[PDB]
């Protein structure tokens, strides 16, 4: 890094960020598949889904 | 503006009762970006850019 001179930034995003994130993703997938419209959560059990 | 209030999943009901409160919240809308244009407007600091 130093041998020439830069740096290397960290991502905005943390592990426990991205983590958490997809989490959701995973979580939500079976909620908003059901019917059009974002503004409910349908949050079924996933083999109904 | 009813119809396409309509089209993503509110009932005719609400839509007949309450139109005077909508209409006020849509006035509100369109009126909250004319006291907007400052720096926080990402469009607009994207326009100046």
């Amino acid at each position: 890094q130093y041998v020439a001179g830069y740096k290397v930034l960290p991502p905005l995003m943390d592990v426990n960020m991205e983590a958490a994130y997809t989490s959701s993703l995973l979580g939500s997938i079976a909620g908003v598949g059901w019917t059009a419209g974002l503004s409910s959560f349908a949050a079924i059990p996933f083999a109904q889904s | 503006i009813f119809y396409r209030l309509n089209g993503v999943g509110i009932t005719q009901q609400v839509l007949s009762e309450n139109q005077k409160l909508i209409a006020n919240k849509f006035n509100q809308a369109l009126g909250a970006m004319q006291t907007g244009f400052t720096t926080t407007n990402e469009a607009f600091q994207k326009v100046q850019d």
